[PDB]
């Protein structure tokens, strides 16, 4: 098959940025929350019954 | 206590059916193999799933669902991975000749020896149900045997069941981009039956969904596995209100009396928001506002149609996660200040707006990052003229030397079928020109 | 289920079989001895479309053999994958054609067929549910065109309703080996285009170039030539045995490429094909196979895609890639060459994708193309004809086996009017 | 609540905004990742809830090779990664390209985007644009961006940070030419430009900062510096506060006369920073010093119509306001006769941060000058002498015709620099 | 993005390119074999400029090697860096074109150039963004100078907007290895001036007189002078493919080069360059570079740059260096040589740096030069082939190949109109 690995693989993504089927365009960020969690977004803070 | 049924036809309807299931299946908790996890079985005292599931009295639970095709390649597949264990074995109907994308086949010669198989199995689930309301139905229009057995079946189940409010999730080919070459001809005949049959009709073209991976997801080379993750998350965000607690429920029944002004005009287009990847997701608010404006970009269409170039009628648009009522009346109230989006003279309020308490699930190893707020529409707009007209045109040059017909006619279709067809897209077209008129 | 049947007959035909049972054995995993050898399930998942279950566990394919002569069917037994084949399957006669066609058809070749059609019968009437016939034979030959052609009337008869493949071989001017070449050849098509649902044509002149200037290899024998075709015929019915994101079989294919009944001739061409030399330089990507299959000079066929115009064009990819991928490069060609595509039909072009890519490829295209460049062939080989029959040269064979001058003239007048009617189409606009 | 958009296209802005951008980080305490280590960032960053923040800026350019720049150094976490638009072609030099040919199929994102900012920016107080002038595209996009502005949005104000082609150095060679069209479009377009050309600089380097081979990065942290000082009355507590309308309301007497050359003091290096006091009317008098202007141009050629002047750090009102007697009482500083009042003083309490490896030196006191006087003719009349000599024989035209211009653009411009120029010497007359 | 595609024609082109692409492997850290082994991170952001896709880790050069005899890609292949190039894009002929530009334009070059032209239409078409062409071959022999300006014609044809550079070795009279020069030399130029964009001539003579007196080396060969061509034409793209203070490609180069449409010949030069044994001594600055730069002898022409006056002038710094040096150095000896550049163009030189140097200096330029006096060079040739044509020596070779005295009629006055319409502007005034 004469096949190029993974650490040929990224190699060319970074060079000419062809893709696998459906694959995802990675930026190597740096993380402090885990990105598989967390709900990614802002929230207004609400506060409980205020009326009362 | 309420209950859909979903049915599936054709490869196309079943590829995105799988997708969907995948998606309701975590959203529940339940495992592949039907069981919930050892872990917390007695968790789950509140049977919210009773919509799209069923206990089976001692465990596990079954989908609601039957699957059908001519050709067992797609079926059999199925049956062989990992999901083979939660679907019940024979309400996974399976034949031996396929269609060959001849709409003939799938409706004269090989459609009638499959449909008795199916009443019978759709009989004994809706017997099992107490409060059913309503059909899903996903077919591929530009195929054979998704236009071709759908067609029988909706024709079929319109008179067995009468009242009974069908939805069919159909994909109409796109405008220059497709996989065969006839398909505008079947499409034509598959737009006659659904006409006068199915109260909701949604516009799923690929082209437009291309573009959201492209643009928003940044995969630059996605994939149908891809595509079908999208839609299913418009399936589960548009009945999220039959299963979650929220501010302003909505039923199946709560469509049609809201969406459908005259009986002829019942097809309409979707938008979903937001998507994004976990890469830039958390750079952004996606705060109430922004989100809502993003539904009404003509580039987030699931359809390819301008908005632009049409009046709207009305819009159905669902609100899932931690949003406030007062919140989405201000953003509505601005979109009226705007002047692109110009709604129809005799229409003057036209939001149906529904808010849910659950955020939306996200299936781990995928494309989206979950995000605290997402909103679904439905619209109704003048606009879809363009879809029918343009599948028009291109019907009428092929079908000017009799091209291809040879294939229909020896397999049971008259000539005079295809004259018809094609008088009552003319009839449609002339519905909608003149029902957006000034007065 | 849709199981098909294989059926060859003449020399030319016997060698193109003998190596396309190679090449499928070897995808399937199955030895000469008839042995699952495989490694992953999908081989055995659907073997029930070429291969037949004996008891004790051996697959035997379901082919049927016809010649005249035991010559070449000694030779393809005594060879590797000669047990392979049912011993009772074998069916031959004694004489030979002598490439006479009215031998092949009338004397010699009707009486023959008496036990053929049996086994046929037989295989055909077994099996759970047929779904078609695939022929391989030369236009070229007498008992390959004779025969041959008289077997697909027949069997026509019998199944109405199935279809018919034929990968036929017609002969070139270049390279010619017989006198009488331009007689049967087209006493061959006037029965052919009559029955045979779809017609595959391939010129020994174009294989040879493939072979000389793609591949790069200075001595090409009968042996390389077989395997460029096997290849292209083991991919048509690929999307049939392995699943896919877009499932198309033969019926699918008939549908989708055949717009009037007569005209259904079309070429092949397959990708990729690279040097020995240059295969580490190349990378294997949609966008560059694209560029090979629609090459004119990769096609098999002597005729040159770009004198006519495309009335049809059917792809099939092998391996893992993205449909976005293969859509938008399948509609870039169109558009940058919609002179060399009819236009009163829009999007003329069928893209199917399977899941599996063949032995120790990562990708690899089977290109069908239905285009009006395919008269060029007829109007040679008829050219040939009409200076040899104005003379009635080499006549006397013919005449002298009952059948007369009247059905050589009528056969020529079908043959010109198919030209005739299928030109008609390329300079015909909407 | 009040927020300001900044826009930067081209190379020229986009090496601006760098150090401007790292400036504001450093002054808000902001890492370079986006995240505080644990309000008035508000101005400039707008807060995603959790954690970082984001600049309310968008950068533009054809060539991709200063943007991947952006995408790959130590910044490459504090953008939005789709608001770095980057092109594929370059203008080349070419006012026409960036205007005509590939200046309209990317203009629209950006308007998208600049769309987008706005909904969600509430107290928008107006736009911040840099540019090069003498460019390609800076001159093509930036005219047609400030086209689409000035119909968008109507009265919000925007301000131009413009950079002329220098009197004798300059680098490219069709230079004049762009110059006087990018001229055209922003005159009309641009509530308040500022020039900032490359040769006045150099010299207040080597003058003060005894650096003899300066190049663009310490240029750029001058320009930073500048408007910081002009914006700071935005985000911090002072005296008196200037807000971004209350410039338009005070250095612009006519329509059409709203350009300006700034100045800055003090800028000493650190060797010799510290054996003076600097005390208010020393900085005071050095803004005025001729040879201290950020342009090249003699203030002493012409009269003064308006003066701003922004005080940060300790100063008191008093000691600004005797300076300004001082300065009025002073011969060869002369105002017009119809401007008897002609200062508007602002004082803010935030002093000036340090950048670390910078050549400037941490003072208690900066003033920042903003000038506008009839002196800013002699840079249009020697550009249009430049021009003049230039389309004598009609040189380089074909380039730009064949891209689409029309012909008599290039006289239209000249006739729009002859009125101006005509416009500031009937107005620098007594009565 | 923005990339470019490499031809080079004939003996001389090769060699150029032999040179080239060692210098810009080297550069970028290819390895022999083709694998990538850099060091810094910036060398592999930008190598798509040059380089194209391979499976296996490695990367190969997008350039095409032509020529009508193998003999000398037969050579290249085998020597280093030979193992690159894809062997697809060997192309040769096998009867040669012996010095005559009728036949290596006319009778030959028709018959190959369809397979060239398929090659670059292949490159073309793959390639991402196109930016332009580059061409290195010499005037004075028969292959190049006619089948190279013939792909110019067609390429130019096919392609209209973009750009191209052509690096022709004109022949010198002080230095003449062939009887026939003015001929074709004269010939080629009239296609040139009609199709080049960018045109830079060198002469063998300048480049033996550099080698002679500024390296002082004693028995400079066809090695060195490669490396001097190689070294200036990559200067010219070194800021397009690493970053810079200030970036320009080539397009920005003509629109301010080219003030008058027919008027793109330019002559070019390299510093610093020095001896061996005074490497130690010299200190590298600004000053000195411009120096060198502006130095008379340092050209790679034989025409004499204090002769006429500077139309426009462009230099590409190599290295870090401060802005404001470079600047008031232009300006200083545009100052100080007021006389030598024309008037009625205020502030006639370029100035783009590039932050990073040269493998082996810490500071290098490139000059490109548009000046009136590249006359003298187009005198000197047609002196020679107006006395010959005269006589009408050597012309039946030339009109026994479909060629007659027409054209070398219509060329000469065509050659002798570009020097008249050349040298207008050296006199012309504000
Ligand atoms: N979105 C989406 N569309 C699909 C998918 N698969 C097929 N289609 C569409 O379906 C059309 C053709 O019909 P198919 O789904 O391939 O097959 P079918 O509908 O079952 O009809 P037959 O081919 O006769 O079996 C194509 O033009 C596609 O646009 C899919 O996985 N996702
Ligand atoms: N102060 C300062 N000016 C700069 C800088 N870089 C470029 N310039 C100015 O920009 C002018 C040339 O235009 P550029 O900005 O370099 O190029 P451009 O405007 O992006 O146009 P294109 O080259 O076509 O992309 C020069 O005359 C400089 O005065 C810089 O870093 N600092
Ligand atoms: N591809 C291929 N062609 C062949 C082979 N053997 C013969 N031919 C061609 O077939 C033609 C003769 O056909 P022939 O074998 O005599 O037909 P038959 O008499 O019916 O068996 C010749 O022109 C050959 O070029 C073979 O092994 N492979
Ligand atoms: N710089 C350089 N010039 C060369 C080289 N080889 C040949 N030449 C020049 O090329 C001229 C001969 O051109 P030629 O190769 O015969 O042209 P062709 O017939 O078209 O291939 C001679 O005058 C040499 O000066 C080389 O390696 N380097
Ligand atoms: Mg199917
Ligand atoms: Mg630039």
């Amino acid at each position: 098959p004469a096949v190029n690995d993974q650490a040929a693989h990224d190699q060319y993504v970074r060079s000419h940025g062809n893709y696998e089927a459906g694959e995802q365009k990675n930026r190597n960020y740096n993380w402090k929350v885990d990105p598989q969690q967390h709900r990614f977004g802002k929230t207004d803070k609400i506060a409980s019954n205020e009326v009362v | 206590m309420r209950e859909v049924i979903s049915i599936h036809v054709g490869q196309g309807g079943i590829q995105v059916g799988n997708a969907c299931w995948e998606l309701f299946c975590l959203e529940h908790g339940i495992q592949p193999d039907g069981q919930m996890p050892s872990d917390r079985t007695i968790g789950g005292g509140d049977d919210a799933f009773n919509t799209f599931f069923s206990e089976t009295g001692a465990g596990k639970h079954v989908p609601r669902a039957v699957f059908l095709d001519l050709e067992p390649t797609v079926i059999d597949e199925v049956r062989t991975g990992t999901y083979r264990q939660l679907f019940h074995p024979e309400q996974l109907i399976s034949g031996k000749e396929d269609a060959a994308n001849n709409f003939a086949r799938g409706h004269y010669t090989i459609g009638k020896e499959i449909v008795d198989l199916c009443l019978d199995r759709i009989r004994k689930l809706a017997d099992n149900c107490t409060g059913l309301q309503g059909f899903l139905v996903f077919n591929s229009v530009g195929g054979g045997t998704g236009s071709g057995l759908g067609s029988l079946l909706l024709e079929r189940l319109s008179v067995d069941y009468g009242k009974k409010s069908k939805l069919g999730f159909t994909i109409y080919p796109s405008p220059q981009v497709s996989t065969a070459v006839v398909e505008p001809y079947n499409s034509i005949l598959s737009t006659h039956s659904l006409l006068e049959h199915t109260d909701v009709a949604v516009m799923l073209d690929n082209e437009a969904i291309y573009d959201i991976c492209r643009r928003n997801l940044d995969i630059e080379r996605p994939t149908y596995t891809n595509l079908n993750r999208l839609i299913a998350q418009v399936i589960s965000s548009l009945t999220a209100s039959l299963r979650f607690d929220g501010a302003l429920n909505v039923d199946i029944t709560e469509f049609q009396t809201n969406l459908v002004p005259y009986p002829r005009i019942h097809f309409m287009l979707s938008s979903y928001a937001p998507i994004i990847s976990a890469e830039k997701a958390y750079h952004e608010q996606l705060s109430v506002a922004e989100i809502t404006n993003s539904a009404f970009e003509p580039a987030n269409m699931m359809a390819k149609c301008d908005p632009r170039h049409g009046k709207y009628m009305a819009c159905s648009m669902m609100y899932r996660g931690d949003v406030v009522p007062k919140d989405v009346n201000a953003s509505i109230a601005t979109i009226k200040t705007k002047r692109t989006i110009q709604f129809v003279d005799w229409c003057p309020t036209g939001f149906k707006v529904g808010i849910n308490y659950q955020p939306p699930t996200v299936v781990p190893g995928g494309d989206l990052a979950k995000v605290m707020r997402a909103v679904c529409m439905i619209s109704n707009s003048t606009a879809i003229a363009e879809v029918f007209s343009r599948l028009d045109h291109k019907f009428d040059l092929m079908y000017a030397k009799r091209a291809f017909v040879h294939w229909y006619v020896g397999e049971g279709m008259e000539e005079g079928e295809f004259s018809e067809a094609r008088e009552d897209l003319a009839a449609l077209e002339k519905d909608y020109e003149e029902v957006g008129i000034e007065t | 289920m849709r199981e098909i049947v294989h059926i060859q007959g003449g020399q030319c035909g016997n060698q193109i079989g003998a190596k396309f049972w190679e090449v499928i054995s070897d995808e399937h995993g199955i030895d000469p001895t008839g042995t699952y050898h495989g490694d992953s399930d999908l081989q055995l998942e659907r073997i029930n479309v070429y291969y037949n279950e004996a008891t004790g566990g051996r697959y035997v394919p379901r082919a049927i053999l016809m010649d005249l002569e035991p010559g070449t069917m000694d030779s393809v037994r005594a060879g590797p994958f000669g047990q392979l084949f049912r011993p009772d399957n074998f069916v031959f006669g004694q004489t030979g054609a002598g490439n006479n066609w009215a031998k092949g058809h009338y004397t010699e070749g009707a009486e023959l067929i008496d036990s053929v059609l049996d086994v046929v019968r037989k295989e055909a009437e077994g099996c759970d549910c047929l779904q078609g016939f695939q022929i391989t034979h030369s236009l070229g030959g007498g008992t390959g065109s004779g025969m041959g052609t008289l077997l697909i009337s027949k069997v026509r008869e019998e199944y109405p309703d199935r279809i018919m493949e034929t990968f036929s071989v017609v002969p070139s001017p270049k390279v010619s080996d017989t006198v009488v070449e331009p007689y049967n050849a087209t006493l061959s098509v006037h029965q052919l285009v009559e029955n045979a649902d779809e017609c595959m044509v391939i010129d020994n002149e174009a294989l040879y170039d493939i072979c000389f200037r793609t591949l790069k290899l200075t001595t090409p024998t009968y042996g390389d030539l077989n395997h460029l075709v096997s290849a292209a015929m083991s991919g048509v019915t690929c999307c049939l045995r392995f699943p896919g994101q877009l499932n198309s079989d033969l019926r699918k294919l008939a549908v989708n490429l055949i717009p009037f009944p007569r005209l259904h001739f079309f070429m092949i061409g397959f990708a990729p094909l690279t040097s020995r030399g240059s295969q580490q330089y190349r990378a294997l990507t949609v966008p560059e196979l694209t560029q090979q299959m629609f090459d004119a000079k990769n096609m098999m066929c002597a005729a040159d895609p770009r004198h006519g115009r495309y009335l049809t064009a059917s792809a099939l990819f092998r391996g893992r890639m993205s449909t976005k991928e293969v859509d938008e490069q399948m509609l870039n060609v169109q558009n940058k060459n919609s002179s060399y595509f009819v236009e009163w039909i829009p999007n003329n072009i069928k893209s199917s994708i399977c899941d599996i890519p063949p032995k120790g490829l990562k990708m690899a295209v089977t290109f069908v193309g239905n285009s009006t460049a395919i008269q060029e062939m007829f109007k040679r080989v008829a050219e040939q004809f009409t200076a040899m029959f104005r003379r009635k040269a080499f006549l006397h064979w013919y005449t002298g086996e009952g059948m007369d001058e009247m059905e050589f003239t009528e056969a020529e007048s079908n043959m010109n009017d198919l030209v005739s009617e299928y030109q008609q189409y390329q300079d015909a606009t909407a």
